């Protein structure tokens, strides 16, 4: 399932932002 | 709002005047920040909410009243080391200015030595991430009275002239009424014209942020539509284990929804995550009208959210002042301020 997807990824926990 | 109840449109001369008197007020605040107007040992630091790249933000009590607060600290130093300095200037100056109910309030701000201080409103539900993680998803009725206050506080920014740039759950924070309280201006900018700096989350990145291409506003009501995905979902529309793969999944636009959302819930989706700006809702010749309107919102009394009188689908546990149960828990590291000025002339006007 899509959420089995997600929660196997590793990006579920809190995402900081990003710049260059 | 009985107006735009009892006969719709009819309370937009209202809105318009509401909003100019918002502007008057804003533009005072921008144009003569307020400045140093609390100092550190005025506070006891107690507990860290979250950390990020430049600092972190603690819980903090201010001694002479007893009320808690929640002080961002952002290290001078490496700020200047990532370039970030203008970007820290904006949040400040835009923080400080501001004044509406989604918006976390800015009490205080200062700096010394080694860092700078922002003192906000202590918002002691947590982040709407911890939530909807634990929980999963929430209901499409649950996601559209977040929504709502997001459509309402992006019309408010927009309005200023601002855009916004971080909308995600962890930078959405859940009051003690179960309303949302938008924290981390630190991406906001004031911008008549169009912008090109690529900052933002990975997941929340409009395609023209991506592409390098130059971007306005409407990458904020892109935005939304990844937060309303993500609220109904659980997970957002586009994900994977690694920045790159999500830009590609970004670009190439597909969307595929749960077999739960509604049909009006993937329509208001389908314009709202749109790579094509001529085409994309909240960027076409009636603005944020095109959502207002939208089917989806069909039940949302506007007004009433504005107003905070519609009942929120749940309150956080509360156990007391100063309590942190609904945020994670985060290595404390003790602060030291040098002997030494550091980045004075870059933070001026802080
Ligand atoms: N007023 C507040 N009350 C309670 N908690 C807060 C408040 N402001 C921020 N937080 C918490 O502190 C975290 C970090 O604040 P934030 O302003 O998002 O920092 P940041 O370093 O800019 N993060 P990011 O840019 O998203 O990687 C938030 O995600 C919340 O958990
Ligand atoms: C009710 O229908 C009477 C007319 C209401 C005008 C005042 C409403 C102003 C609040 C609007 C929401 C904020 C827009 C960002
Ligand atoms: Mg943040
Ligand atoms: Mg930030």
């Amino acid at each position: 399932t899509t959420y089995a997807d997600f929660i196997a990824s590793g990006r579920t926990g809190r995402r900081a932002s990003i710049h260059d | 709002g009985n107006a735009a109840a009892a006969c719709k449109g009819s309370e937009q001369e209202s809105v318009k005047e509401f909003l100019a008197k918002a502007k008057e007020d804003f533009l005072k605040k921008w144009e003569t920040p307020s400045q140093n107007t609390a100092q550190l040992d005025q506070f006891d630091r107690i507990k860290t909410l979250g950390t990020g790249s430049f600092g972190r933000v603690m819980l903090v009590k201010h001694k002479e009243s007893g009320n808690h607060y929640a002080m961002k600290i952002l290290d001078k130093q490496k700020v200047v080391k990532l370039k970030q300095i203008e970007h820290t200037l904006n949040e400040k100056r835009i923080l400080q200015a501001v004044n509406f109910p989604f918006l976390v309030k800015l009490e205080f701000s200062f700096k010394d030595n080694s860092n700078l201080y922002m003192v906000m409103e202590y918002v002691a539900g947590g982040e709407m991430f911890s939530h909807l993680r634990r929980i999963g998803r929430f209901s499409e009725p649950h996601a559209r009275f977040y929504a709502a206050q997001i459509v309402l506080t992006f019309e408010y920014l927009h309005s200023l002239d601002l855009i916004y740039r971080d909308l995600k759950p962890e930078n959405l924070l859940i009051d003690q009424q179960g309303y949302i309280q938008v924290t981390d201006f630190g991406f906001a900018k004031r911008v008549k014209g169009r912008t090109w700096t690529l900052c933002g989350t990975p997941e929340y990145l409009a395609p023209e942020i991506i592409l390098s291409k130059g971007y306005n506003k409407a990458v904020d009501w892109w935005a939304l539509g990844v937060l309303i995905y993500e609220m109904a979902a659980g997970y957002p529309p586009f994900f994977a284990d690694q920045p790159i793969q999500i830009y590609e999944k970004i670009v190439s636009g597909k969307v595929r929804f749960p077999s739960h959302f509604s049909s009006d819930l993937k329509d208001l989706l389908r314009n709202l995550l749109q790579v094509d700006l001529t085409k994309r809702f909240g960027n076409l010749k009636n603005g944020v009208n095109d959502i207002k309107n939208h089917k989806w919102f069909a039940t949302t009394d506007w007004i009433a959210i504005y107003q905070r009188k519609v009942e929120a689908p749940f309150i956080p546990k509360f156990k007391g002042p100063g309590d942190t149960s609904n945020f994670d828990d985060y290595e404390e590291e003790e602060i030291r301020v040098s002997i030494n000025e550091k980045c004075g002339k870059e933070f001026t006007e802080f």
